[PDB]
């Protein structure tokens, strides 16, 4: 589910 | 009003702390908009909670490394999972030889050794943790309850997106780094700094947002295959060096604890933490982020997934325009 995120992963 | 998009600080009386909405309305009657970031102190006796002498067993479930790529002021960041840790556990790494804030003069030297450095000691960052470290008994500012128009999409939508409409705890140490970019939808956003060390911010004016994004598509090739929006990606890191080289206005300051740092819808920004801190930030809206709601960038490769449907705002908020605005739609 969508939520605000500091940045990208991997 | 503000012609030079200067970031102006506020300082409300406790009677001026009452409104959220209010405050924020004078603050943009006197420009503050225009710079896309404002700083507020509060009064004097306000305070967000009594003691913070219990914080250190909150439990971070997911620490991120932040490693960053790159050189010469333009980085790429990506984050990394680590094992939980308590908020003790993590002053304690963050204050350890590897992690703490190298010694430095002042500012100017310690901001230099940011972007010099960045890819060393990747920093880990105790980031987008639902939760809120304000008292009940706290009713002017209190970012859990701030009673702006975003309420309409819980309300009337029944839509909770973590860290829009709820609120985010942020523990930091030295170099932990936020990306350049504008919230989600671009709304505004508040960020309350809680306690510990300061953070850093830098941000470009909304007039201005264009040339940033114009720069993000030279500096970082590939940036736009597949995407439309690529800073919502909140992979990039451009120096103050790199942005004044390139033309790009630009303001930066330095929020203290018991601070309030208010963005403004469009208003790119960017920052770090100087070393062991605790923040707590939200989305908000108002009236006139409807318009920007309505032209807000979205990603289009599932990078960058928050979005929602201005429906209800224009239809409740601007009924006279609501069905120009359906007009448009299709
Ligand atoms: O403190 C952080 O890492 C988030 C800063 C930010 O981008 C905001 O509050 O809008
Ligand atoms: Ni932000
Ligand atoms: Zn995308």
């Amino acid at each position: 589910t969508a939520r605000k995120s500091t940045g990208g992963k991997a | 009003q503000n012609p030079n998009c200067n970031i102006m600080i506020f300082h409300p009386t406790k009677e001026e702390f009452n409104d959220f909405d209010k405050y924020i309305a004078y603050m943009e009657s006197q420009g503050a908009h225009r710079a896309g970031l404002a700083k507020i102190i509060p009064p004097k006796e306000w305070k967000a909670r009594e003691t913070y002498d219990n914080i250190s067993e909150i439990l971070i479930a997911t620490p991120l490394q932040q490693v960053a790529s790159g050189r010469a002021g333009v980085f790429t960041q990506y984050h990394k999972k680590k094992k939980a840790m308590t908020v003790g556990e993590y002053r304690h790494l963050a204050n350890s030889k590897k992690y703490q804030t190298p010694p430095h003069q002042n500012f100017e030297d310690l901001e230099r050794k940011y972007w010099k450095n960045r890819i060393y000691n990747s920093p880990i960052y105790g980031a987008d943790i639902s939760g809120s470290l304000f008292d009940e008994n706290t009713k002017q500012w209190n970012l859990g309850h701030l009673g702006t128009i975003q309420d309409l999409l819980e309300k009337e939508c029944g839509v909770v997106i973590e860290g829009v409409n709820t609120p985010y705890l942020y523990f930091g140490m030295w170099k932990t780094t936020f990306a350049w970019h504008t919230e989600d939808m671009d709304l505004y956003s508040i960020n309350y700094l809680h306690l510990g060390e300061p953070k850093t911010w830098y941000v470009v004016p909304p007039e201005h947002g264009q040339r940033l994004e114009r720069l993000a598509r030279e500096l970082f090739p590939g940036s736009s295959r597949g995407c439309g929006a690529f800073l919502r990606h909140k992979v990039a890191l451009i120096s103050p060096t790199v942005l004044k080289e390139n033309g790009i206005p630009f303001n930066r300051i330095t929020q203290e604890a018991g601070e309030f740092m208010v963005t403004f819808p469009y208003g790119y920004h960017a920052g770090f933490n100087h070393g062991f801190n605790c923040a707590e930030a939200i989305n908000f809206a108002t009236p006139r982020w409807i318009d920007y709601g309505k032209m807000a960038s979205q990603c289009s490769c599932g990078e960058a997934r928050v979005t929602f449907s201005m429906d209800a705002f224009v239809r409740i908020l601007q009924p006279e325009r609501y069905d120009l605005w359906k007009r448009g739609q299709d």
